[PDB]
């Protein structure tokens, strides 16, 4: 694409500069260019890809929620015309485009070349996340299939992570956190969400004794997010 | 209080 | 442009929605479309135009400062290649484009149709601001002319505001605040900056007795910004 | 502490 003429290493360097400057759209464009070079990504590069797109889509999701709230109130109210719906639809279409872009990178060809557990689980978690973001805005006849695509990606990631990673591994923990959120607020399964968060937390607790001080800090940080959700949900 | 997903 | 097919009132409505959603790039595009309808702007519409572009350019300026700092440190240091300069230049060019867009709207044709003091001073202040932002990044042979363009716009705004507005008027106060910053950090005239801030503050203080409670709150808020700068600079 | 200009 527009990054085809830039060296892979320069794209990575510029993605890191864009992160420092809080230019997340640029960051994502640089990392998309890096992925499209066709080589596998290192751990650090996968993290840069994730940070970039999660910030871009996070801004879109927050804006969509503001606009959706205004639209819902308008349908309680004076007729103000089509503008609120039109603008919510504009933001929604942009958000869906970003999700489709990330899913396209995962399908062409990040997932199929990812053989180590850490990379494969990471990419499958990402796939579940971006289908989950599509599900947040889906209202039509494909909503069930979008939800099932998220579930299927998360489930494959969970199966690999349980077999190949320790219960304190940060990717395993972040995956479980996000799949639990999927259950709670996408799949209408709050009991499954709570069970998954509690079991994940307790199994990580029992494995903390094996860790260095730095790994302990990494794992306990995510465990606290699981606890935050359990406190909110119970 | 919004539920947590994996961010930073 | 791309907004030529949307009704003026719908552009204004969507600009307000974009503000609520913190979508300032969309906000600015909507307000540019509204200006290009060719009608004069109301007080509220001028404020929407200002908010939109100040947020867009503010993000660019903050990113430029981060990148410029990194570049300066690199020129103390290992050779890392052209990437830092290239990316700082990319952000700089985008910033200059936004400034040129705003200046173009002011020249075609907001300023020439603005006859009331409140609108004319507001637009001339804006013109000074966007030349000031160009001056922040200027390093070449036009830097002196860019600085003089900012000075000239601010000076015309000051002359009108002194003749036609009370010393507590928020536009007069915000203009003086920004012109004082221009003196301090663009024109290398800290004494002029301090004198302007002090005289503006003291003349506003003396006129507060004429104001309602709500106008008093409006004016004292800006007076505090002048005081903040005086405390920093003295 | 960064100097103030007219913002919000
Ligand atoms: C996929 C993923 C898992 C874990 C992290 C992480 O260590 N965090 C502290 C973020 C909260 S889960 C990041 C990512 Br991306
Ligand atoms: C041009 C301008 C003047 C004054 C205001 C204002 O009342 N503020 C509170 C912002 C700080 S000066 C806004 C604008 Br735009
Ligand atoms: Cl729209
Ligand atoms: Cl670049
Ligand atoms: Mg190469
Ligand atoms: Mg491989
Ligand atoms: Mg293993
Ligand atoms: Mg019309
Ligand atoms: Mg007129
Ligand atoms: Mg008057």
């Amino acid at each position: 694409g527009a990054m085809g003429s830039m060296e892979r290493a320069s794209l990575i360097q510029k993605a890191k500069l864009a992160e420092q400057a809080e230019r997340y759209e640029d960051m994502a464009a640089f990392m998309k260019g890096a992925v499209e070079k066709g080589e596998e990504l290192s751990n650090e590069e996968r993290n840069l890809l994730s940070v970039a797109y999660k910030n871009v889509v996070g801004g879109q999701r927050a804006a969509w929620r503001v606009l959706s709230s205004i639209e819902q109130k308008s349908n309680e109210s004076e007729e103000k015309g089509p503008e609120v719906r039109e603008y919510r639809e504009k933001v929604e279409t942009e958000l869906q485009g970003v999700c489709d872009t990330v899913l396209g990178l995962l399908d062409s060809h990040l997932i199929k070349e990812a053989g180590d557990a850490e990379s494969r689980v990471f990419y499958l978690k990402m796939k579940g996340d971006y289908y989950r973001y599509l599900a947040e805005v889906a209202t039509g006849d494909d909503k069930k299939r979008i939800i099932d695509s998220a579930r299927s990606a998360y489930q494959e990631a969970m199966d690999i992570s349980k077999k190949e990673m320790p219960p304190t591994n940060p990717i395993r923990l972040g995956l479980a956190l996000n799949f639990s959120v999927f259950h709670y607020e996408i799949a209408n399964s709050p009991e499954e969400a709570i069970s998954l968060a509690k079991t994940t937390f307790d199994e990580a607790m029992a494995d903390l004794h094996t860790l260095s001080e730095d790994s302990y800090k990494d794992s306990t940080l995510i465990m606290q997010l699981l606890r935050d959700n359990l406190t909110l949900w119970t | 209080r919004r539920r947590k997903s994996c961010q930073a």
